[PDB]
């Protein structure tokens, strides 16, 4: 048999066989319930609808996310999530599969023990693994060394890598991503009357952003632009037909990721993040991260975030060096990609945490093995 | 008034009641309600010698309802027809009520948080292009209330009549991040006691009826303070059953509908509205305040408007608080939810503790230059 | 008329008189601006506050320390914490006091000029000096020789001294300290899946690590019974009621000073370092500085640092000589109390760089005294 690729990402679930290029399914993190008591009967057939059928529906659901800012807050739906993914998306028996799942830095480790006990006691899996999704995206760029900065749904993290070694002191996370930007757009335009505010009508306005939204390459110059001409404006039909407008909300929504102080944040923006990491690393380091930016994960697909970065970057550290952003077009599915190649190596097979040593070690094993 | 002989007026624009009157007093002038209405021949009631004039506003339009279209010219804090706000500012500000020759005054307006942009923008044109007021402001409803409580840290639950507001200030600063808005507010509980009166079998339809279940919600309803036992008092016993006298003299009677009503305040599906309720959508407020500040907002906990007066919601309020900080903060150590300090200010002056507010704003600052907007500064 | 002494530390202030025994105000280093707009008449809407003022609004302020490791960062709030200092916690006007200062071994030499600069063109005092820390601790400790080992909020140092003959080769500096320590314990908490990310909230973490943690004695033992009977676990009281619970992290974040590895730095642990610095001196002045070995400054409270120093050094140490962790009460305040003492002594009253002596040649007076 051939090991399965399950990135459980906060928004997306990811997934495929290892060895393939692309997953072989892609889903939507969601569990819905509906809102409305009255089922009649053989339809209204279900107590809860997970995935894309839960997209679909969404008008009758409340959706739920079984992943808030990379950890996992119900277990019930998580688990739910994953049976839809073996039995329903890849239709695989997983007890003769194994699983490379994936987590996102400084977690709680309460956090995989619980993962890896599901994965053995529920599912009875032969082996699994659990890797830090930073460190996949090298995979997928083909490269050793650089410095990745992932954004996801839930959470931006930065983890160093220098010619094969990670630099666990350097890493830095930053508790905003794709969610934070949605409510956050999802406030802003009360400023045009625009309500949504229901848990089905902001995957609406999840929509609206991914089809709209850009960073500004300078937010004060395109701000007093916006104040000048309609020309930024554009339009957007609802479901029903009813056609908002968004002018310049289109480039404050993202730039929250620069300036976290819009919504209440303390922290310093993601390029600040990334610049304080590299001057966390040795000096005879920091030469080659420059040179290594990989950006990873769907935040960073806004039209021109590569360029801001590398322009604001290049305003910290000293002039007399190169900075530049890698960017493949396919960085969305980076962590998906960098598990497949991961779990083909020869090399790797020996290091399946198994059923045989669970059965012995305990759940704690996944604190011994996965580093 | 202020030092030039100006006449200093404070002046609430709610989407339910027009509450306008002169800087430092203690009460508010002439109350009355944001109506217009139009005369129509009904042929089901009885006409007579009452003139009713080409158009009515107000608290006329509201009495003389009974043979007249009303319409509210604003709603959930949004201005829908300029040109009938135009005219309940004519009434306000004319010989009916305030006297004011306008081009002397300054006045004191406020808006609701979070409101749209335009809105603003056309209310503050016509202060200056059709009153030609001698200075203008625009107060935020949660400063306030806290000046009419003497306050510098709290969290407003401001439950008006369009739309409800929950805004956490601390010590002066504000914190806009953390304004929530609820949906529910007393226009919307009207429009639910009117659907559940109908299952008893009355009818409520025109414009005129609008106002009168308004009046049945005002006198009878109530927030049940432990929603188990009103609904055990109800199948048990009979008592909650209370008659009421529409104008046509016929007797309805109404039962548990007395609580169910306000409960969407708390339940906020009842009316189809998905979300949570004021208790944990306020609580869900303090828990996102910086970890330091969350002790003295749980000790400051500020009710204002009319939709707050319902018997026994600060009662219900703090019970529910202690309930989610129980349950979520404490992980049920029972015993120790006796050290929680919780604080509801409920001034039975409340219902006018905006108005108030700005009352005594505009009494500190009836003569300082950086604070109203003058005509001067205007059209530039 | 007395002189005035002023322990400029990264993380407390410490002030007070010449010629009594503890200082008149301590409160911490810190200076905060409001991160939020003010939006009511007659708050205080101060554009900054200092010390034990921002610690309390410190729910609405970015904190910042002017020092970093020994050295100030920012001169603008360093004059703001002085200028605190004199006028509103000692009452006192500096232009009539003269006023000993302190500062670490192995100090960037500019840091010393422009704080002398700021005394006399600022603050208009009589005279001053600025004294070693290291050397000060041996004076509240009463004695003429030692290896003293200071470990404040942002440096630690190790300087021996032999019958009152400083060694300067011998001088070690190294720049984990309880700062690092704080930032290390934050990191390690989310393992426990709490957060204390902002600038406000790492001062409760440094409230947890002053409250709850204690060094190893050994520290394979204490994680071996951490995992197992699990008995060393406390809890501790949030501001807003939410009770945590910490276990070996008690322990794993002070063992930073002993395998700095933890923070990923290479060096040696303050007991290596402190073994090295007697190994660098000479032969004979080596039984005394073992029999003398002198700890000081706050991030030396630690219950069981002293067993745990005394049990590496006797590892690495001949096994013929007797070695003694000297660690009194007060050794938050000896180096304060050092100054108390040297600037009462007729002997120093010599000794100030005074304002004559200022005008005549400048900022670098200080390099000669
Ligand atoms: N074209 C796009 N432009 C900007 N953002 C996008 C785009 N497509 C997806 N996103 C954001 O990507 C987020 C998902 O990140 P992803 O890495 O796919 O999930 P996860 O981080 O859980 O693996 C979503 O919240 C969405 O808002
Ligand atoms: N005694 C009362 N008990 C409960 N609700 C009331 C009472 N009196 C008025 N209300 C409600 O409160 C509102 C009165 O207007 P107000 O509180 O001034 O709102 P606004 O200031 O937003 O216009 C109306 O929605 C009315 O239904
Ligand atoms: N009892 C204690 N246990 C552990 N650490 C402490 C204790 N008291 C203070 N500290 C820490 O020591 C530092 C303050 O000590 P101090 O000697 O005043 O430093 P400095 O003098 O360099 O400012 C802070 O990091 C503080 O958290
Ligand atoms: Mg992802
Ligand atoms: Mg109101
Ligand atoms: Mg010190």
């Amino acid at each position: 048999t051939t090991a399965l690729v399950c990135d459980n990402g906060s928004g997306l679930v990811k997934a495929g066989f290892a060895g393939d290029d692309a997953p072989r399914a892609v889903f939507p993190s969601i569990v819905g319930r509906p809102r409305h008591q009255g089922v009649m009967v053989g339809m209204g057939q279900k107590d809860s609808y997970v995935g894309d059928e839960a997209q679909s529906k969404r008008g009758i659901l409340t959706l739920k996310y079984p992943i808030e800012h990379g950890i996992i807050t119900n277990w019930d739906d998580m688990e739910k999530i994953w049976h839809h993914t073996f039995y329903n998306e890849l239709r695989v028996a997983p007890e003769e599969h194994p699983t490379l799942l994936t987590e996102a830095p400084l977690n709680p480790k309460a956090n995989r023990e619980k993962m890896t006990q599901i994965m053995f006691e529920t599912f009875n899996v032969p082996a699994m693994y659990v890797a830090i999704q930073a460190v996949l995206s090298l995979y997928a760029s083909g490269r050793t060394t650089g410095i990745v900065l992932d954004s996801g749904d839930g959470v931006t993290h930065n983890v160093p890598i220098y010619e094969g070694y990670a630099l666990p002191h350097a890493i830095m996370r930053l508790d905003l991503a794709g969610r934070d930007l949605t409510d956050y757009l999802m406030k802003i335009l009360t400023e045009r009357g625009y309500s949504f505010v229901t848990t089905a009508e902001r995957e609406i306005v999840r929509d609206i952003k991914e089809k709209l939204c850009y960073v500004a390459l300078d937010f004060e110059n395109e701000m007093a632009t916006a104040a000048s001409s309609s020309s930024l404006e554009k339009s957007y039909e609802l479901p029903d037909g009813q056609v908002i407008t968004i002018g310049n909300e289109r480039f404050r929504c993202p730039e929250t990721l620069f300036q976290p102080s819009f919504i209440g944040m303390e922290s310093a923006g993601i390029h600040e993040t990334t610049y304080n990491s590299i001057m966390k690393c040795d000096i005879d380091i920091r030469k080659d991260l420059y040179a290594n930016n990989v950006m990873s994960g769907g935040t960073t697909m806004y039209p021109g975030i590569a360029d801001r970065m590398q322009k604001e970057i290049t305003a910290l550290a000293p002039s007399t060096m190169k900075i530049k952003i890698i960017a493949p077009p396919e960085r969305k599915y980076s962590v998906w990609i960098g598990g497949s190649i991961l779990a083909s190596l020869s090399t790797f097979q020996q290091m399946w945490i198994t059923k045989q040593e669970y059965d012995e070690a305990g759940p704690s094993i996944v604190h011994r093995k996965c580093f | 008034m202020d030092s030039q002989g100006r006449k200093v007026v404070v002046c609430d624009n709610g989407t339910g009641f027009v509450k306008c009157g002169y800087a430092g007093s203690n009460f508010p002038e002439h109350i009355f309600p944001a109506l217009v209405g139009r005369p129509i021949i009904r042929s089901t009631t009885k006409v007579g010698n009452i003139e009713i004039k080409d158009l009515m506003v107000g608290d006329e339009a509201s009495e003389l309802r009974s043979m007249l279209e009303v319409n509210y010219p604003m709603e959930n804090g949004i201005v829908r027809n300029w040109d009938d706000m135009k005219h309940l500012w004519d009434y306000t500000f004319g010989p009916e009520k305030l006297n004011i020759d306008t081009r002397n005054c300054k006045i004191l307006l406020t808006e609701p948080p979070m409101n749209p942009t335009k809105n603003r923008e056309k209310i503050v044109e016509v202060m200056f292009e059709t009153y030609q007021f001698s200075g203008v402001y625009v107060a935020i409803q949660a400063v306030l209330t806290l000046y009419a409580q003497g306050l510098l840290t709290g969290v407003v639950v401001d439950s008006g009549d369009g739309v409800t507001h929950i805004c956490p200030v601390y010590e002066g600063f504000s914190l806009p991040h953390l304004t929530r808005r609820l949906d529910i507010a007393g226009r919307d509980i009207t429009r639910y006691l009117i659907k559940l009166l109908l299952l008893r079998g009355y009818a409520f339809n025109h414009s005129a009826d609008f106002e009168t279940v308004r009046m049945i919600k005002e006198k009878l309803c109530y927030v049940g303070y432990n929603i188990e036992q009103e609904q055990k008092l109800a199948l048990e016993t009979t008592v909650l059953v209370e008659s009421y006298t529409l104008p046509d003299g016929r007797i309805i009677k109404v039962g548990g509908e007395r609580f169910e009503a306000p409960e969407a305040l708390f339940q906020p599906h009842l009316i189809n509205v998905e979300g949570v309720g004021v208790a944990e959508l306020l609580f869900n407020t303090i828990q996102a305040a910086d970890i330091d500040t969350r002790s003295e907002f749980y000790k400051h906990i500020v009710l204002s408007g009319g939709s707050t007066m319902y018997p026994g919601l600060p009662s219900r309020l703090e019970r529910e608080l202690k309930q989610l900080y129980l349950e979520r903060v404490l992980k049920g150590d029972v015993e120790k939810l006796s050290k929680f300090k919780i604080r509801i200010e409920d001034p039975p002056r409340r219902k006018h503790m905006v108005f108030l507010g700005g009352a005594v704003l505009a009494d500190i600052m009836k003569d300082k230059d950086n604070f109203w907007m003058t005509r001067q500064e205007y059209q530039e």
